[PDB]
């Protein structure tokens, strides 16, 4: 039998390869095939600001932080360009809601991170990797970190479990019109999400290039690992949440937090 | 090189159109074996029960919409043929107005089966026309020797 | 670097969608209701006042966690007003 | 005997109608249903049943309305002459009784006035009987096809049209473009029911036909929607229509067996315990207690099947599904003793006219006993996952709930009428197959039916189930597992090997079909939903003359858009998974 987890994804990214596509009627054309990229290219460069060695660094850049939120923003014209290719008042309302609950629970990535770049002081991405010397900075904001969490389990990684189907009728999930590769190009896009936002995590909330009795890359590595199995391990444990219920618990209990969290944060800096 | 053939034979998905009976073989099935299956994403069709005269066009849009690779498994006696229902309400096999590759005869057919069914259309799909001049070789000639040496067999008032 | 970076997954995007093409009117009252996306529209605006804020607030010192103190509590005011009023509610 | 002929003339019920109407139209049938059969001409249908609605002890629910073809029958003795007939099953539950009303009609003037008025749940009934026959009912409202599509020619239960499929042309696929054509320009002409909403922008027409899991089959439902309301729904059934009942017509009284099982697919020996008593009742059988104990075992074993089935699939759909799934595999132990017992999974197909296959195999005392110890601290783990649960009880609370009367006048029957005030077992009222030698209890819901109330009715039920199990695995007696009479099919299979005339009587009983003289039969079970029934009748040949077969879920199903108008899709979705409904069981 097949040892290794990755060998099911290495068969499915062969299957979804060498299928014939066809051409949808009555439809825009642009858009069906753009509204793929902006769900897969937007975390491929969110990989793109990450320290994983001060002499491997894929990118030497200034700013890294505002790029981040910049590739937040911009993935929900991938659920609405693919809304609006759906071309079904049923699956077109169906992305407006996923779109919906999109922005309502992208919100919340932003003020936490406030208080960790502000703790930081800096947007390169060295002086954050060099802040992180003796004392992580997840000890006092244990309130941004896990809404930190929400947030980057919230965009767009099934955790809400409205992508597929819908809880509502009279709409439908916005996965179904695009059958070709262009499904394959959703699952590859999601991978290099989660995997870049657990790197984002462990790099700017703990501290990587520690190296206690070991060379610190495979230090990252598998403190990287075990926060993919915990993240495996609550994603697969947490089940999936009602619109409402989704609804319910956003804006109102996580803004208040997020503000005293940065009041916390402004208190004690000083 | 072939490697095409051993992705599409590594993995397959299934769409589950079992109807009102017979379905609860095939649910014994898929809960040992694997919300994944999706319209419009499967390539396999696992088509099962009595198709009906009223709902052939359902099935008939549901063939339409996969790709241009289809393949389709019929699961029991009702699916590949009438059946026992040689009515003016049920069609007289699937294979009527979709073409079939494996069928699975059975009323309802085991899990078991269904595994042996993945089996050789697994190996249907390694060797590739799809006949390729190696599926003549039927299981009723295969295992033909295995089942004629059978001679004794438990005595039905035991347990 | 970045552009290099940059060069490549546009190489890689070209490469994908060319391999692939080798390969080969009235809603009533249906949708509606985007005005929480309104709210966040404006709400992002209000935060990068505290996007702009987060870089330098060490010099800030404690007038700048008042005003901001005073900023988040005019946010919570109004936040706390749309939901009692019944402006933040289920929503289609 | 209890399967002598009788007429049930001195009942007081002839007595009041003799009064009431002197003389003249009442024809007293002689047959052995146990209930009185009486006909009565098209002009008093409507006096008739509104004397009876509120007669001092009044017949509240219309069992069954449905029709006969009547024309070939050859032994007509004492009945009117009549070419075509409809009769109307009545019961009264104060009374415990039933009564059967015909009207004949003659092929000219295919004409009767609608009954829909004293009872709604017979309009379908009405539409099935426009669709199968060609009689018309002046004065129904929706007088349209409900099983084949709306341009299919022919009425499938008249005799000179051809039943079985080899007999039409073949799939040549001249109606798949013709339906594809038709599927395409899908508009709705306001002839789906009543539609009294006009098509435009104020109200929208939705089909929302569920083919997501736990729907219990492809159906549709199409919908009318204003803000969001159920302004109309109109359910499309029909689709797994199989022709069980033109099917009872071409088959002898032995092949016929195996079709009963697939009335309901849930359902197994259950379904073929009333067609076995019908056909046991006609021969004059008394059958020995080791085959009634034997029959009790199996179906007591299936309804535990069902019931676990319907507690599983509701703690799953409105709850968490984690700890319930263990009963997936006790549904296989249970699987695996019935397939000891009579050797398949599903279909069974073991009861026989007069007993049943073969004998119990010696090792079966002790599978059942490790059965019934083993099971009550998982059913008490379910009795504690299910009482005391507050999320889905909480929630699972007066969702689309209606009462007694509801329930009478709606037909509905089982744990949805149990659910109510009325104390109703046919086990208790109309001991059948030794029942009255046990002792089990009927719970009941006081007067709101919802989803809570079901669920701690079946589990109670469940659990006196479990009572009588055991009762039968310690009170089971010695003796034969077949009735001594010539009409026993099949002889027992050792004397068919040895004896010739036991040869004889099994060939001719296998070949042709035992001749079972003409007569009519009928009866009822306590099904694992409802109550199911089978109104056999035999012109004196080896095959049935005409097979009714009485679904509850059929009434279930009928029952929902009197009850969901005024909610939401998604109590429609809970309601629709509440309550006892199976396709195959309402298109048999
Ligand atoms: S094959 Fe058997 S179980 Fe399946 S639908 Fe036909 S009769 Fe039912």
């Amino acid at each position: 039998v097949g040892w290794g987890g990755s060998l099911q994804l290495v068969a499915d990214m062969i299957k979804m390869f060498f299928k014939e596509d066809w051409i949808p009627k009555f439809s825009d054309r642009v858009i069906f095939t753009l509204a793929p990229m902006i769900a897969f290219t937007s975390l491929l460069l969110a990989f793109a600001i990450v320290p994983v060695s001060p002499g491997w660094v894929v990118a030497d850049l200034n700013i890294g932080i505002l790029f981040f939120l910049m590739m937040a923003g911009l993935a929900v014209y991938a659920v609405l360009f693919a809304g609006w290719s759906s071309n079904n008042k049923y699956s077109l309302l169906g992305a407006m809601r996923a779109s919906a609950q999109t922005l309502s629970y992208e919100v919340f990535l932003g003020l936490s991170l406030m208080g960790v770049v502000a703790q930081a002081g800096s947007f390169n991405m060295t002086d954050i990797v060099n802040s992180q010397a003796h004392v992580w900075n997840v000890i006092p904001q244990f309130f941004g970190f896990i809404t930190f969490a929400i947030a980057g389990v919230a965009v767009c990684h099934r955790h809400p479990f409205d992508q597929p189907e819908a809880e509502q009728e009279l709409a439908d999930g916005y996965h179904i019109e695009y059958s070709g590769m262009k499904f394959g190009l959703f699952f590859v896009g999601e991978y290099i999400g989660i995997v870049t936002i657990s790197a984002l995590m462990v790099t700017l909330f703990f501290g990587g290039w520690q190296g206690p009795l070991l060379p610190p890359f495979i230090w990252f590595a598998l403190k990287t690992a075990f926060f993919m199995m915990m993240f495996i391990l609550i994603r697969a444990s947490l089940p999936r949440p009602r619109y409402d219920q989704v609804m319910s618990f956003g804006w109102k209990i996580c803004l208040p937090l997020t503000l005293i969290n940065l009041l916390v944060t402004a208190a004690v800096i000083l | 090189n072939d490697m095409v053939n051993w992705g599409r034979k590594n993995s397959i998905w299934p769409y589950n159109f079992g109807l009102s009976c017979c379905y609860v073989e095939m649910v014994t099935s898929f809960t040992a074996v694997h919300l994944r299956a999706s319209p419009r994403q499967a390539d396999l069709m696992v088509v099962a029960g009595t198709c009906f005269t009223k709902m052939a066009p359902v099935i008939q849009r549901l063939y339409d919409q996969m790709l241009e690779p289809k393949w389709v498994i019929s699961m029991g006696a009702c699916a590949n043929s009438g059946g026992m229902y040689d009515i003016y309400s049920v069609v007289q096999g699937v294979d009527k107005f979709i073409p079939v590759d494996v069928y699975i005869p059975g009323c309802p057919p085991r899990p078991e089966a269904y595994m042996q069914a993945l089996m050789l259309l697994q190996e249907s799909i390694g060797k590739e026309q799809g006949v390729y001049r190696a599926n003549m070789q039927s299981e009723r000639e295969r295992k033909r020797g295995e089942r004629i040496a059978v001679t004794n067999l438990r005595t039905p008032d035991e347990i | 670097a970045f552009a290099i970076f940059l060069i490549v997954a546009i190489g890689l995007c070209c490469l994908m969608l060319v391999g692939g093409w080798f390969l080969g009117a009235r809603l009533r009252l249906s949708a509606k209701f985007y005005l929480v996306a309104m709210f966040f529209v404006i709400f992002d605006v209000e935060a990068l006042y505290l996007f702009a804020w987060s870089t330098s607030i060490r010099e800030s010192g404690w007038v700048g966690f008042v005003e901001a103190a005073i900023f988040i509590f005019v946010l919570l005011a109004g936040l706390v007003y749309l939901v009692r009023i019944g402006a933040l509610d289920w929503t289609p | 005997p209890a399967w002598q002929t009788r007429d049930h003339l001195d009942d007081p019920v002839i007595g009041e109608l003799r009064n009431r109407f002197g003389p003249d139209a009442f024809t007293v049938q002689a047959t052995r249903t146990g209930v009185p059969v009486v006909w009565i001409k098209r002009e008093q249908l409507l006096e008739v049943g509104d004397f009876l609605k509120k007669l001092p002890k009044p017949y509240v629910m219309l069992f069954d309305l449905h029709g006969m073809d009547e024309r070939l029958r050859t032994h007509r003795e004492g009945l009117p002459a009549a070419d075509f007939s409809v009769f109307y099953h009545l019961i009264s539950i104060d009374r415990n009784r039933d009564i059967m009303l015909k009207v004949a009609l003659a092929e000219n003037d295919l004409h009767v006035p609608t009954f829909t008025k004293l009872f709604p749940n017979a309009n379908w009934y009405e539409r099935e009987t426009w669709d199968l026959f060609g009689i018309t009912f002046d004065g129904h409202p929706n007088l349209r096809r409900i099983m084949m599509p709306q341009t299919w020619k022919g009425h499938p239960l008249r005799k000179d049209y051809p039943a079985r499929a080899t007999e039409f042309s073949p799939f040549e696929l001249t109606k798949a473009k013709q339906d594809l054509e038709m599927e395409a320009l899908t508009f709705k002409p306001e002839e789906w029911g009543m539609k009294r909403g006009t098509e435009n922008e104020d109200f929208m027409f939705l089909n929302l036909g569920p083919n997501h899991p736990s729907a219990h089959g492809a159906f549709r439902i199409v919908l009318q929607l204003d803000g969001e309301e159920i302004v109309d729904c109109v359910p499309d059934i029909g689709y797994h229509h199989r022709g069980a009942e033109k099917m009872g017509e071409r088959q002898s009284w032995h092949s016929y067996i195996p079709y009963t099982d697939r009335i309901e697919y849930l359902g197994g020996c259950v379904n073929e315990m009333p067609y076995v008593l019908a056909v046991e009742k006609l021969a004059g059988i008394t059958v020995p207690d080791r085959v009634n104990v034997i029959r009790v075992m199996l179906s007591e074993l299936f309804r535990i099947n069902s019931h676990l089935l319907y507690i599983s699939t509701f703690i799953q759909d409105v709850g968490a599904m984690t700890p319930v799934f263990f009963a997936f595999t006790d549904r296989q132990k249970i699987y695996d003793l019935v397939e000891a017992i009579t050797g398949f999974r599903m279909h069974p197909a073991w009861f026989r006219i007069g007993g049943v296959a073969h004998d119990l195999p010696r090792g079966w005392d002790r599978l059942l006993r490790e059965f019934l110890d083993w099971m009550p601290k998982r059913l008490a783990s379910y009795e504690k996952a299910a009482l005391q649960n507050t999320i889905l009880k909480g929630r699972s609370q007066g969702v689309a709930a209606y009462g007694a009367k509801e329930a009478l006048e709606w037909g509905t029957t089982g744990a949805g009428l149990r659910a109510t005030g009325i104390d109703f077992d046919v086990r208790k009222a109309r001991p059948y197959s030794g029942y009255e030698n046990f002792d089990f209890e009927i719970p009941v819901g006081g007067g709101v039916s919802d989803c809570y109330t079901r669920v701690m009715l079946k589990v109670e039920e469940l659990r006196q189930s479990l009572r009588i199990l055991e009762q039968c695995l310690n009170n089971m007696p010695e003796g034969p597992f077949k009735a001594d009479h010539p009409l026993t099919t099949p002889p027992p299979k050792e004397r068919t090997l040895q004896h010739i005339e036991t040869l004889i009587t099994h060939f001719l009983q296998v070949s042709w079909g035992p001749v079972m003289p003409a007569n009519e039969s009928f009866q009822m079970i306590e099904a694992t939903k409802g109550i199911n029934s089978y109104y056999l009748t035999s012109d004196g040949s080896t095959m049935s003359y005409r097979t009714r077969v009485r679904t509850p879920s059929f009434a279930h199903l009928q029952q929902i858009p009197a009850a969901i108008r005024g909610s939401l899709v998604s109590d429609l979705i809970v309601y629709l998974g509440s309550i006892d409904f199976v396709m195959s069981d309402v298109d048999r």
